[PDB]
C-alpha cells in the first residue's frame, strides 16, 4: 500500500529531512488508522486522531507530520545529526504496511 | 411431483425442487422474484405529470 | 383554456379552492375505500356518516416564524375533540378512516422559504431520556402546534419527547423522510401542498384513542426570509378532512 | 452545520462576480459523507458493487 | 467504497450569470439538492452497514 | 434485469425534461439521454439481491445467553424479540410493517470452566431448548414438570451434532409484524408505549438434560433469524442514531451526517 | 399544456435550459449541416468528432454596467483555445462548422434594458488611423470581452480598432445592423437569445486562423438602469456552441 | 479427441511442405508424413485432461494461519488473494485475462498447546469462518458487534465435522479477473503499480466461538481454492523466475535454463 | 413493563412521599409476582402473596404498599427525614423490569 | 428434472446429473469441454499460407 517502501534518503546536516509515508487504502480496508514510526524505538504515533510524541529523547519536537488519514504520513524531521533506519507502519485490520527508510548524515 | 425451475445464471440450466415438509412454512425462500413497481413510492402524484411536457402549466 | 395549478376539493358539505397548487399527492397509489369484505374482522354492521365525519376540518393556524423549527400533528388525535368525528370516535371501539390533509400558507411574492408537508405512518417518538418513554400530552396534541425544537432536549428524569429537528424525534435523517408522501411548500411558486393519505394500519380497524396511524409533520428545511416592509406573521393553517369513515363496536362513550 | 436543518440549504447569494463555485463533492454514492447518510447512499452501503445513473435534483 | 481504480468523478456547479434581485428583496436565496437512482441503477455483493454500532445486547 | 438506455442525438425544442418540478413530490423519470447525447446500450444487470427476499434473509445472530451446568444459572429464559440484535433490528426497520415466516438456528459451545476438581472425564452434554408460546407455563428450575414438555415445541441436540434448526410459521395476531407502534397498550393512553406492547412471540428456555461431568461447564448459545417468504409494507428512512435500549425507539441526538472541510472539499 | 417561453437545447454532452427564451433565429433559414459531396473541394477524408467538438462552451462573463456601450467575439477565434474544437482547429488546415450561439442575461422584474445579440459575418473592421490597418489582439480576442468604446478613438500613428459603437467599427449603422440574424435581450420578458448560424463563407472551406467567418456582437439600445437596493452586478455570459464540424488537412500543430 | 496420421509413399514434387518461413510468425502445421513415410494410424487418445477446466479444477491451498482461543492472536484476519501461494499463483498466470467460480474449502485442526494448567478436559471446539465483502465492516477483537453476522456470509463449523465447503460466484467489477495488470490506480502514475490495485475481493476472519477449554488451543485453517467454470484469454510465457512477493511480479534474474555439459552433450 | 422508570420525585420533609411502580405484564409473563423495593438495602418484599418490613432500621413501619399483582405497587412513606435512589423491581421470569426514583428531601 | 450424459470411459455410459442448488454457481465443473482452435495463437497470419506451396513467392 505504501509508496516506494524501500527508501535510501541521504540529506546533509542541518535542513529539515523529508521522510515520505504516502499510502493507498484497498476498498476491503475499513479499520481505525494506526501510523507509528520507529527508528534503530517508537518516535511517533497516531491513534484516535491525535499525535503522540511519545517522549523520545532523540526526538523531541524535532519531528512532526508534515500534512493525516487522506493518505499522507510523512515527516520532517529538523536539525539532524539520527542516521538509521526509519520504518513507518500505517495500519489496516486486513492488512499494515510498512515503510524502511535509511537516512544518511 | 418435482417442480422444475432455472438456475440463476449470468448473463450472455435448470435445477429440480422438491417439497419435503407438508406444513409449507418448511420451504426453501422464494428468492426469485423479480418484479417491481416504482409508481407507489416514485410518481405518487394524482394527475399524470408527462417527463416532457412543462411540470407546472 | 386550462390549468394545472388551480384545483378545488369538495368533501361533506365544506369544499376549499386554491389558486396556485401543486398536483395532489395520493398516497402510495392507493385511494382510501371502505373495508372491503375479503378483509373484513369484526361482524357488528359498521356506521358509515359518509358527510357527517367526511368534510374539511381546519385547526388551528401557527405562526411560521424565521426561527420556527417545525411542528407535528397526530391526525387521529387532532380531531379526536372536533364535531361528529370526534363524538363517534369516541363512542365507537374500531375505527377505520382515510385522510385528505391539506395544509395552506401563503406569502407574497417577496417573501422566501419552503416546506416539508409529508405524513408520516407510525411515527413512534423518542423520550429525552433513554429509559422512559414520553407521556400522552407531550407526545401528542389537541388542535395543538407539537412543535419541534432544533435544540437537543435535555436528557433528565423526565418523558419530554425529543423535539430535535435534524431527527424529527424518531432519531432518523429529516433529509430522507421524504420517502413517504411528501408535497413541498415552496413560496416562490406553490402556497399550498394535498396529500390524500390511504388507511396504512397493520390490522384492518384499530381503536383511534388506542393508537395514532398516521402523523402530519411541517418541517421548513429553508427559513422564511423577508425585507424589512413585508408581512412579518405569515402562518400555516392546516385543513384535514377525513374519507370513508368506518366504525364498529358500540359502546359508552369515554376513554 | 451537521447538527442543524442548515445541512441541506446550499448558499447562494447575489455577487460582484462570476464564475464562482457554489459547491462541489465526488460521485461517491456510498463512500461520500455528502451521499452516505441519503437513501440512496445508506443503502446502498448495504451492499458492495454499484452501477447506473443518478438524478440530482436541485430545487 | 473508496478506491482509486474506481474513482467516480466531480460534480459541481458554477454561476452562470449572477442572481439578480429587485430592491426590498432578499439577496441571499438557498438552493436543495435531491438524489435518485435513474432506471438503469443495479446494486450486488450484500454486506452489513458499517454506520450501525453495537456494544452490548439492548 | 434493469432497464437499458436509449439513443439519442442532439435536440432543440420547447420539450424541456430535465425542467420539472420537485414541489410536486414526484421524483423526476429523466433518463440520461434526455439532458446529453447517450449512445444504444443493452444492459444485462439485473435488480436480483437487491429484493426483498435476498436483502432479508440471511441467518443473522439475534441474541447469545450462557448457561452453567451447576451452580446459580442452571438454565438460560430469553423473551423472544428481534430487537436485541442491531444489524437484523435495523434491516427490518426500513419497513414499518413487515410479513415474514422464520428459520431458527442455534449454535450451542460448551466450555470447560476452571476450577480444581480432579479426574474431570466429562461425558457427551446433551441440550433441549423449549420454545413457551405466550400464556403457557414457564420453568422456575432446572427440573420442574414444565422441562418434561406437554405441547410446547422443544428441540433436544447432542453436543458435535449439526446446529438445530427449527423453521417458526408467520406468528402474530395481526395480519402483519408492525416494526414501529405510534400506540399504548391502554385506552387511557398512561403506560408502556411502543412496539413492545403489541409484539410478544413467546419465550425461550436452554438446559442441560445431563450435568455432563464432575468439572463445572458453561454451555453458550447463540440464536440465529432468518427471515425466509418476506413481504414489507410502508418503507421507512434508516435509523441514522445508534439503539440505546431494545424495548423503545429512543435515541440520542446525532449529526445529520459526518461533516468534511469546506463546501467545495472532495474528500 | 404547453408554453413557446420554455426551451431546451441539447448538444454533444452539454445542454442548456432556458425558463424564458424567445423562439430561435435559425440564421438565413439554413440549418448547418455537413458539407455536401456536390460542391466539396479538398479530397482527404474529414474528420467528423460530432461529439467532442458540437457541445455547449461557456465563455467568460461580462459585466452590464449602465456605462456600457457593446462587446464582440470573433466565434473562431473566441474557441481556438477551449478543448478539442481549438485542438483540432490549431492541428487542421481547413476548417468548416456551424454555429449554435446562446447569449444569456437575467435580471429581476425591477431592472430594464435592451440588447441586440446580432452575429455579423465577415465584419471586417476599420482602424483609427485610416492608412493603417488594426493588429491581432486589438481586433481579436481569446475568451475576451473586446468591449466596444462610446467615444470616437483618438486616431494617431497606432493600429487600435475603432470600437465606436454608434458605427459598430464597420463605418454603418447600428441600427441597420438588424438585417443580419438577431434577437433581443429585452430584460421585461425575455432574459436569453438563441441564433443558430449556418457556414456563411464564400468558399466551401476556409482556415479558421486565417479568417473569422462571423463576429458575436451584443450592443445594449437601451442602457440597463435600477432603482437603488437592486442588484447592481448583473452579467452577461455567452455559450456558444459549434455544430457540423469538418475539419481536412492534417498538418503539425501551430500557426 | 486428437487428429491421426494418414498414410503417405515416397514424393518427388516442386511442392515443399518442411522448407517454409517462420519469420511471418505462422507456426508450421506439417505432419509426420510430410518429411518421410508413415502409415495410416488411427490414434484414440483424447486431449481430456488438458483442457483448461480439468488443468485449474484441482483443489489447492493458498494459504493457512493459526489463531489460539486465549492470547494476543484470538482471531486471524486474511485478505482474500490467490498470489499468497506458488503452484495455484503459477497455473493461473498462464492467462493474462480469467474468469472463474470459486469453491472454497476449509481444513481447520486443532493443537493442545504445552502448557501447565491442570484437569485439561476440554469440550469440542467449534468456529466460524466469516467472510467481509469490501467497505463491510471489520472485526477488531474476537468478540466485537461484527462477529454476531448482520449480511455478511459466515459458515459456522464444529470440529470432527467434514471440512466447510461454500462455493463463491465470479467477483470482479470488470468482466474478468486480471491476473496482470501493466497500469497504476492513480491518473497521475503516482503510487502502487500491479495486480494488488485492481484485485480486492474482500476479507477472511476465523475465530474460536467458544473457548473449549482450560488449556490454551492453537487453530491453523487452511483455504482451497478451486477455480471452476473457468474461462481463460491471452496465453502468456509461465513464470520463470521464482515468485518473491505477493503484492508484485518482482522477480530475481535466473538463467533461462538449467545448463548442460557441452551443446553436444545428452545429459 | 413499569411505566417511567426513570423518575426524580422532590418532596419536602413531613407529608408522605407517593413511589408509584405501576406495571404492565405481558401475555407471555406467567410466573410468581415478586415485587423488591431497594435503597441507596432491601426495603420490603412481596413474594408467595405476602408483604415483608425486612426489619429496615431508616424504614420501619413508615413503608407500605399504597393499593398487588392487579399492576400497583406504588409505596407512601411516611415522615420522611431517606434521600437515596428507590429501585423497584417487579419480578417475573420472561423479564424482569426495575424502576429508580431518586428521592430529594 | 434430469439430464443424463456420457461417462468419461475408454477407447476401443451413462451418469445422471440433477442440478440441487438453484443459484447456478454452485454447479459442479463442467470438465467435459473438448473444444479446441488452435489458429487464434497458431497461424494467426492474415492471409493464408498452404504448407505445400512456397511460403515466400
Amino acid at each position: 500500500s505504501i509508496t516506494t517502501p524501500e527508501e535510501m534518503i541521504e540529506k546533509a546536516k542541518g535542513e529539515t529531512a523529508y521522510l515520505p509515508c504516502k499510502f493507498t487504502l484497498s476498498p476491503e480496508d475499513q479499520g481505525p488508522l494506526d501510523i507509528e514510526w520507529l527508528i534503530s524505538q517508537v518516535i511517533i504515533l497516531y491513534s484516535g486522531d491525535k499525535i503522540y510524541d511519545d517522549y523520545y529523547p532523540d526526538l523531541k519536537g524535532r519531528v512532526h507530520f508534515t500534512s493525516l488519514k487522506s493518505g499522507d504520513a510523512s515527516i520532517n524531521v529538523t536539525n539532524l545529526q539520527d542516521i538509521g533506519t526509519y520504518q513507518c507502519k500505517v495500519k489496516k485490520a486486513p492488512g499494515v504496511a510498512n515503510k524502511k527508510i535509511h537516512l544518511v548524515v | 411431483g418435482a417442480q422444475v425451475s432455472t438456475q440463476k445464471t449470468g448473463a450472455h440450466i435448470h435445477y429440480t425442487n422438491i417439497n419435503y415438509y407438508k406444513d409449507a412454512a418448511s420451504n426453501s425462500a422464494t428468492r426469485q422474484d423479480f418484479a417491481q413497481d416504482p409508481g407507489k413510492f416514485t410518481e405518487p402524484v394524482k394527475d399524470i405529470m408527462i417527463k416532457s411536457l412543462p411540470a407546472l402549466n | 383554456g386550462y390549468s394545472d395549478r388551480v384545483r378545488s376539493i369538495t368533501l361533506g358539505n365544506s369544499t376549499i379552492t386554491t389558486q396556485e397548487c401543486a398536483n395532489v399527492v395520493v398516497g402510495y397509489g392507493v385511494w382510501p375505500d371502505y373495508l372491503k369484505d375479503n378483509e373484513a374482522t369484526a361482524e357488528d354492521q359498521p356506521t358509515q356518516p359518509d358527510v357527517a365525519t367526511c368534510r374539511f376540518y381546519t385547526l388551528d393556524s401557527v405562526q411560521w416564524q424565521k426561527t420556527s423549527p417545525g411542528w407535528w400533528w397526530k391526525l387521529p388525535d387532532a380531531l379526536s375533540n372536533l364535531g361528529l368525528f370526534g363524538q363517534n370516535m369516541q363512542y365507537h371501539y374500531l375505527g377505520r378512516t382515510g385522510y385528505t390533509i391539506h395544509v395552506q400558507c401563503n406569502a407574497s411574492k417577496f417573501h422566501q422559504g419552503c416546506l416539508l408537508v409529508v405524513c408520516v405512518p407510525e411515527a413512534e417518538m423518542g423520550c429525552a431520556t433513554l429509559d422512559n418513554t414520553p407521556s400522552s400530552a407531550e407526545l401528542l396534541g389537541g388542535d395543538a402546534a407539537k412543535e419541534f425544537a432544533g435544540e437537543p432536549i435535555a436528557s433528565g428524569s423526565n418523558k419530554l419527547v425529543q423535539r430535535v429537528v435534524y431527527n424529527a424525534g424518531m432519531g432518523i435523517g429529516v433529509g430522507n423522510l421524504t420517502i413517504f408522501p411528501h408535497q413541498w411548500i415552496n413560496l416562490r411558486t406553490n402556497n399550498s401542498a394535498t396529500i390524500v393519505m390511504p388507511y396504512t394500519n397493520s390490522v384492518p380497524m384499530d381503536n383511534m384513542f388506542r393508537h395514532n396511524n398516521v402523523t402530519l409533520m411541517v418541517i421548513p428545511f429553508v427559513p422564511l426570509d423577508y425585507c424589512p416592509g413585508s408581512t412579518t406573521y405569515v402562518p400555516i393553517t392546516v385543513t384535514i378532512a377525513p374519507m370513508n369513515a368506518e366504525y364498529n363496536g358500540l359502546r359508552l362513550a369515554g376513554h | 452545520k451537521v447538527n442543524s436543518m442548515e445541512a441541506y440549504q446550499i448558499p447562494v447569494r447575489s455577487n460582484e462576480g462570476s464564475g464562482t463555485q457554489v459547491f462541489g463533492f465526488p460521485l461517491q454514492p456510498g463512500y461520500s459523507s455528502v451521499f452516505s447518510r441519503t437513501l440512496l447512499g445508506e443503502i446502498l452501503n448495504y451492499y458492495t458493487h454499484w452501477s447506473g445513473s443518478i438524478k440530482l435534483t436541485f430545487m | 467504497a473508496s478506491d482509486e481504480c474506481t474513482a467516480g468523478g466531480f460534480i459541481t456547479c458554477w454561476y452562470q450569470t449572477n442572481i439578480v434581485v429587485p430592491a426590498d428583496a432578499q439577496s441571499s436565496c438557498y438552493i436543495m439538492c435531491f438524489v435518485s437512482a435513474c432506471n438503469d441503477f443495479s446494486v450486488r455483493l450484500l454486506k452489513d452497514t458499517p454506520f450501525i454500532s453495537q456494544e452490548n445486547f439492548f | 434485469r434493469v432497464a437499458d438506455t436509449v439513443g439519442t442525438g442532439p435536440t432543440n425544442s420547447e420539450a424541456i425534461p430535465a425542467l420539472t418540478a420537485a414541489e410536486t413530490g414526484h421524483t423526476s423519470q429523466v433518463v440520461p439521454g434526455d439532458t446529453m447525447q447517450t449512445r444504444h446500450v443493452k444492459n444485462y444487470h439485473s435488480r436480483s439481491e437487491s429484493t426483498v427476499e435476498n436483502f432479508l434473509c440471511r441467518s443473522a445472530c439475534v441474541y447469545f445467553t450462557e448457561y452453567k451446568n451447576s451452580g446459580s444459572k442452571r438454565y438460560a429464559e430469553w423473551v423472544v424479540t428481534t430487537r436485541q440484535a442491531a444489524q437484523l433490528r435495523r434491516k427490518l426497520e426500513f419497513f414499518t410493517y413487515i410479513r415474514f415466516d422464520l428459520e431458527l438456528t442455534f449454535v450451542i459451545t460448551s466450555t470447560q470452566q476452571p476450577s480444581t476438581t480432579q479426574n474431570q472425564d466429562a461425558q457427551i452434554l446433551t441440550h433441549q431448548i423449549m420454545y413457551v408460546p405466550p400464556g403457557g407455563p414457564v420453568p422456575d428450575k432446572v427440573d420442574s414438570y414444565v422441562w418434561q414438555t406437554s405441547t410446547n415445541p422443544s428441540v433436544f441436540w447432542t453436543e458435535g451434532n449439526a446446529p438445530p434448526r427449527m423453521s417458526i410459521p408467520f406468528l402474530s395476531i395481526g395480519n402483519a409484524y408492525s416494526n414501529f407502534y405510534d400506540g399504548w397498550s391502554d385506552f387511557s393512553r398512561d403506560g408502556v408505549y411502543g412496539i413492545n406492547t403489541l409484539n410478544s412471540m413467546g419465550t425461550l428456555y436452554a438446559r442441560h438434560v445431563n450435568t455432563g461431568g464432575t468439572g463445572p461447564i458453561k454451555s453458550t448459545i447463540r440464536i440465529y433469524f432468518k427471515p425466509k417468504h418476506v413481504k414489507a409494507w410502508i418503507p421507512r428512512p434508516p435509523r441514522l442514531c445508534q439503539y440505546e435500549k431494545a424495548k423503545n425507539v429512543n435515541f440520542q441526538p446525532s449529526g445529520v451526517t459526518t461533516t468534511r472541510q469546506s463546501i467545495t472539499a472532495m474528500t
